[PDB]
């Protein structure tokens, strides 16, 4: 869960700064493909609370930083 | 010699990849026999190249277990002393002195050998030579030569990668591209013999030598001192034999011929005027042909005799000693004057494809040549040349003209390192090239390549490059690299091609080993009918214009992994199966038997005693031989030797060749016609036999494969599909199909290859290899066809693309709402490791990423997460401090 | 030009725009007039003139009596072959000097440029279309894109910078001055 | 391949009779400059003398003693006779045939290594 947990975060702000800058060639060769199954599980390991309380902060910070900060 | 200076054991999942051994290059050339390109393959994997790693010998893609004292995987200061032979049939092996007991014997002699070694990653390894290249620990055997003594000529050792041309470069890798393989005149005779002589005996009495038989440097006696009329008989001889081979490769040098003071201690020599008169350049030349000859009848005699580098031919021969002997030849030349008498294909992935917009490359010309450099559109094809069709838009800068179905003049030439920009535009329909940054003129007024083209499927950059080219790919990721952008692609607003791309391009190439494919309907000379009361498989071919076709069917026979009436018909293991020829098929031509997976050998003709074999004898740990287990990748006998004499002409049905493989025992046998055939084989444990013929087309009909079976012996459907296993009648299911060897497919270089840290440098104790980084990727088995592929490069196959999507879509099904059991049998198949590194990985196939997130989230992480969503309506809260807190 | 356009491409001289502009207003003049092209022709015509052997530079090349197309030589027969409007020189000049001249405005000057070249195009007077650069003049530097972030870098590295981009008046000239010769160049093409 | 056998040069004490018998089988051509080459437990190789067809004894530093040389080109047969024997003739004497007629060789190189070098035996002296 630990490796889960560190792996999902990094690929998910790396993903998020791709979309910003929006590349010709996302992973799987379409957003959907890069964001869907990523977020999927991010949504079950937030359901099964695995993420503690840095982990959400981090989170909250990337989906969004202005209101969450 | 090398020693490993410290060897991670699980650096990685797996053990460290360790083995060292011997390779030999395929087809006496540059390109070496092994592990293919890009793959988890080293040493050992095919019968290209012999391994040892410490505890196993490798070839073949299966190991020995070689026994040694204190065997073991090769750990940290081990001195693993390699000692190669190639005039004898053996190459053997000695970990830390002691011998390993078993060697390989009987090896395909024809080719070079080179040492080679694979060192997977995490380990540090350095070799050991002579001299300054390194400290031999241990002692050579008797009679071998030092590692670094077989140094060629005017060139400096070093170590390189075997085959794979990967340097980790990006934007800057040299693509390079195939290799090469890498009575009148009697009186002129006496004449010239008198005045060799005398000019010899000048240098002899400039010394102040004198005449007599005796030859002794005290008394300064010198036999050939006396004139060729007095000169006794055996130094007359001596001379003569050196006379009449100058005047006979005079005369066979291509020019007719005939007849048209000093301080002397003995007699005065009187030479001719050979330096007064002039020789023209073409005769110094010719006489420099006959110094060459000369020399190489002196190396012909010479190496009967010791590794001298006169051994060596006239074209690597030391320029010194050239020198010497063409001026030596030619001053008698100078007497006779005076007296007056596969090109590799490279492309962006078909994904990267672009139907609108603008968008520019640069190709690089390291090495002007056979470069052709331009667009085509996915359904290119490898064997084609690039522009030879329609698919294919391409230019040749070094022969200035365009390929687009045709060859048509386009612009000028090029030279070494001038870039080449493509400009198109897809909106307009117009495509043409920038050479140098400045554009061509085309041919009369005209700027544009080509035009008025159908969009259709997107164009890729692509370039073909020809024998002994260099060239650079730039797909202009970013605008510094480009060079010329500025002047072309700037002013007319066409973008980069990949500089929006966030990733690397990456690149599919025309690979070189062929594999088997299925037989397509509309191949030419390809016709297969599928009739039906035994099924038939006839090859009516019409166009016939190859020579020779190799044809395998789909699905193997595998043997025993332990070698050892109807009712015993059940009971055998024997499965038959049989070719027949039609008239008009001339038998010698045609091979019938069994291959494994591993035969990818492809010429013009095919011969039994090309067939790649060689057979490792294991022995004892008291040196005795036990076991001398012989490995080839093809196992047939000829028809035309199988055929009876003058069935060629008497038989009106043809010639039936029927194969039976008895699994239990691994044996091959034939039968011609009812006759049994001499030739049988014996194959190894776990092997899995292909029915194969190779034929050569000289009828519209050549031959079909009947799967019929003989008495006793089970049909080969029956050992081919686990379904039908008892029942003895011939079915035939759509699965078996006949697949012939072809040429064109792709093949994807990685993104990210295995970085050595290689010394580079002739520093002592050897030179150092290291590798520490380490690098994964995941192999798509197909159990059919017993081959694998990496799962990245399933994105141009769109059928195993479907069908592996379509199975994890299967495991997500059966494991789905919390099946335990189920879950924990699929945890076997699909791994941890494996699930991290399929969700981690940038690269991968959209419905592959889909299907491996989906089997993660069922596998694990599903009982839980939906127990927690459901309970989550409910709220229990507990009487406790917290609570009240 | 062709002697010394990758220098004027390298820097843009002050000398090599103003020739760049005059040679577009000989151009244009040459385009407006009728009698013009009519009296050219008809002078190419009288004296044979071979337009494409200046338009090709004289460079060291020989044929070794490989590949000769007198075949081709007797083919072209056409007086109105002899003059053609890809072969006049003036046009010749303006594509020898077209990137120079895009380098005298900025990308997006350049943009503007195309917008004014479809107001040509759209049937308005020299004035109008200034009118119109001048009023769309905001669009320079907003529109933004990945391509022209590189593009304006490389302009600004290009070190000759005579043009005054800080000037709404000069860089709607020369937005005019471009887009009616671009807009004359598609008439012609 | 020209293949010389060497027969002889048994050990006994110093003064005694020592037959040596050398025959050279082979290639009918380049037949000429048999040699002998003396080469002591680790010590450098010296030049015996040499004979060849004519009875051309070619000597050096190493013919003192009785020598007693005589060759026969119709077997390719040499016999050598050792009369005086000193204990410092202790060594291997190896028997060559080489075309390089009596020891020299205006060509050079493409001959000076034109050398059938034979088998040899080893002499002793008490």
């Amino acid at each position: 869960l630990d490796i889960l947990k560190a792996k999902t975060i990094q690929m998910l702000t790396e993903a998020v700064k791709e979309g910003s800058l929006h590349a010709r060639d996302p992973v799987g060769g379409t957003t959907e493909f890069l964001f869907v199954p990523l977020i999927k599980l991010f949504y079950t390991l937030l359901i099964m609370g695995i993420f503690h309380n840095e982990d959400l902060k981090h989170i909250l910070q990337l989906i969004e930083p202005s209101v969450f900060k | 010699e090398l020693m490993v200076d410290h060897t991670e054991p699980f650096v990685t999942a797996e053990a460290t990849h360790l083995r060292v051994g011997w390779a030999s290059t395929e087809g006496y050339s540059p390109y070496p026999g092994g592990g293919e390109e890009w793959g988890g393959n080293g040493v050992g994997d095919d019968l290209f190249s012999y391994g040892f790693d410490g505890l196993h010998l490798w070839s073949g893609c299966i190991a020995r277990t070689v026994s040694s004292p204190n065997q073991h995987l090769l750990r940290t200061d081990d001195v693993i002393s390699c000692c190669l032979d190639l005039s004898a049939p053996s190459i053997s092996f000695r970990i830390n002195g002691q011998p390993v007991q078993g060697m390989f014997e009987n090896f395909n002699i024809d080719g070079l050998f080179f040492p080679v070694v694979s060192f997977s990653a995490g380990i540090k390894v350095r070799f050991l030579l002579g001299g300054r290249h390194g400290e031999f620990k241990f002692l050579p055997p008797p009679g071998y030569a030092a590692c670094y003594e077989a140094v060629l000529p005017k060139e400096k050792l070093k170590v390189e990668h075997s085959r794979e041309y990967k340097q980790e470069r990006t934007y800057t890798r040299d693509l390079l591209g195939p290799t090469v393989s890498l009575p009148h005149l009697e009186r002129i005779r006496e004449r010239l013999a008198e005045n060799i002589h005398e000019l010899w005996v000048m240098n002899k009495i400039e010394l102040g030598w004198q005449y007599g038989p005796v030859r002794d440097d005290n008394k300064r006696q010198h036999p050939c001192l006396v004139e060729f009329c007095k000169l006794p008989e055996q130094e007359r001889n001596y001379n003569l034999q050196m006379s009449l081979e100058t005047l006979k490769t005079l005369l066979a040098l291509g020019c007719h011929v005939g007849i048209a003071y000093q301080l002397t201690s003995g007699y005065k020599p009187a030479p001719m005027d050979l330096s007064f008169i002039k020789l023209t350049p073409s005769q110094e030349a010719m006489v420099d042909k006959l110094a060459e000859n000369a020399h190489n009848v002196w190396a012909r005699d010479r190496i009967r005799q010791r590794r001298n580098p006169r051994l060596v031919p006239y074209t690597l021969l030391d320029d010194r000693t050239k020198k010497s002997n063409k001026d030596s030849l030619r001053e008698a030349v100078r007497t006779l004057l005076g007296y007056g008498y596969r090109f590799r294909i490279f492309r962006a992935e078909k994904t990267y494809a672009v139907k609108a917009g603008r968008w520019y490359f640069e190709f690089e010309a390291v090495t002007a040549g056979d470069m052709r450099v331009g667009w085509s559109r996915p359904g290119c094809q490898p064997d084609l040349e690039l522009g030879s069709d329609d698919r294919a838009f391409a230019f040749d800068g070094f022969k200035a003209q365009r390929w687009h179905q045709g060859n048509e003049h386009y612009g000028r030439s090029w030279q070494a390192g001038d870039v080449v920009g493509c400009m198109v535009d897809m909106n307009e329909h117009t495509m043409m090239f920038t050479l140098n940054g400045e554009i061509l003129l085309d041919d009369s007024g005209s700027e544009l390549a080509f035009k008025d083209f159908d969009v259709g499927d997107g164009f890729i950059p692509v370039c073909s490059l020809g024998v002994a080219q260099v060239g650079r790919m730039n797909f202009g990721k970013d605008v510094s690299t480009l060079k010329y952008f500025t002047i072309c692609g700037l002013q007319e607003g066409y973008e980069p091609f990949a500089v929006n791309t966030n990733r690397d391009i990456t690149m599919w190439l025309s690979k070189r080993l062929p594999q088997f494919l299925q037989v397509p309907s509309n191949h030419e000379h390809i016709e297969v009918t599928r009739i039906d009361k035994v099924t038939q498989k006839s090859f009516g071919s019409q166009n016939n214009n190859t020579d020779i076709m190799f044809y395998r069917l789909s699905m193997p026979i595998e043997c025993a992994e332990v070698f050892s009436d109807y009712e015993y018909l059940m009971q055998t293991s024997t499965y038959y199966y049989s070719v027949r020829i039609f008239p008009g098929q001339e038998p010698a031509n045609v091979w019938v038997g069994w291959i494994t997976s591993d035969f990818h050998q492809y010429d013009t003709g095919f011969d039994l005693d090309r067939v790649r074999t060689v057979t490792v004898t294991l022995g004892d740990e008291k040196g005795k031989v036990h076991e001398s287990i012989k490995r080839s990748n093809c196992y047939m006998v000829c028809a035309g030797e199988s055929m009876s004499p003058g069935q060629g002409r008497n038989n009106s049905n043809g010639l039936e060749i029927g194969c039976v493989v008895d699994a239990a025992s691994g044996l091959l046998t034939f039968i011609a016609n009812g006759k049994e055939l001499s030739t049988y084989y014996q194959v190894e444990p776990s092997t899995k036999l292909f029915p194969a013929v190779f034929a050569q087309a000289t009828s519209p009909n050549v031959f079909q494969f009947e799967l019929g079976r003989i008495k006793n012996v089970m049909p080969l459907s029956a050992g081919l599909f686990k379904s039908e296993h008892k029942n003895p009648v011939p079915q035939c299911p759509p699965r078996l199909h006949v697949q012939f060897l072809s040429h064109v497919l792709w093949s994807r270089m990685p993104n990210q290859f295995l970085k050595v840290d290689v010394s580079r440098i002739s520093e002592r104790q050897g030179w150092l290899v290291q590798c520490l980084d380490p690098l994964q990727f995941m192999s798509l088995h197909i159990p059919e066809e017993n081959r694998s592929v990496d799962i990245l490069e399933l994105t141009e196959q769109e059928e195993l693309l479907q069908f592996h999507y379509h199975t994890l879509r299967l495991y997500s099904a059966v494991c789905a709402l919390g099946n335990h059991r189920v879950a924990h049998a699929l945890c076997s198949h699909v791994d941890e490791p494996q699930l991290l590194y399929a969700i981690e990985n940038k690269y991968m196939p959209g419905l592959l990423r889909a299907g491996y997130y989906d089997l993660l989230i069922d596998i694990h992480l599903s009982s839980y997460a939906t127990a927690r969503l459901m309970m989550n309506n409910e709220f229990i809260v507990p009487m406790t401090e917290e609570t009240k807190s | 030009v062709d002697y010394n356009r990758a220098k004027w491409l390298k820097e843009p001289n002050p000398e090599a725009e103003e020739l760049f502009r005059m040679v577009a207003e000989v151009f244009i003049y040459w385009s407006k007039s009728h009698n013009f092209k009519r009296e050219e022709q008809n002078f190419v015509v009288q004296n044979e003139i071979n337009n494409m052997s200046f338009l090709i530079t004289d460079t060291k090349s020989k044929m070794s009596k490989a590949a000769i197309s007198d075949q081709e030589r007797k083919k072209m027969k056409r007086k109105g072959d002899r003059y053609s409007m890809q072969t006049s020189l003036i046009v010749a000049a303006l594509k020898r000097l077209l990137p120079i001249g895009l380098n005298i405005c900025a990308p997006g000057d350049q943009e503007l440029i195309a917008l004014a070249k479809n107001r040509f195009s759209l049937k308005d007077t020299e004035e109008e279309v200034r009118d119109i650069i001048r009023s769309n003049i905001h669009l320079q530097g907003k529109l933004e894109d990945p391509a022209i972030r590189w593009q304006m870098a490389l302009y600004k590295d290009l070190p000759n910078r005579t043009e005054d981009p800080s000037d709404p008046e000069r860089t709607v000239e020369r937005v005019l001055g471009i887009a009616n010769v671009l807009f004359h160049l598609e008439q012609k093409s | 391949q020209v293949q010389l056998q060497e027969s002889g040069g048994g050990l006994m004490q110093a003064g005694g009779s020592l037959r040596l018998s050398c025959t050279a089988s082979g290639s009918i051509f380049s037949i000429n400059s048999m040699g002998w080459y003396r080469q002591a437990p680790g010590k450098q190789r010296e030049l015996v003398a040499t004979i060849t067809s004519g009875n051309s004894i070619n000597y050096a530093d190493s013919v003192k003693g009785r020598f007693t040389i005589s060759r026969d080109n119709a077997k390719n047969t040499v016999y050598l006779q050792m009369n005086s024997l000193k204990p410092e003739d202790t060594a291997v004497y190896y028997c060559n045939a080489d075309r390089v007629p009596n020891g020299y060789n205006p060509w050079g190189t493409p001959n000076d290594e034109y050398d059938y070098w034979g088998q040899g035996t080893q002499v002793t002296v008490s």
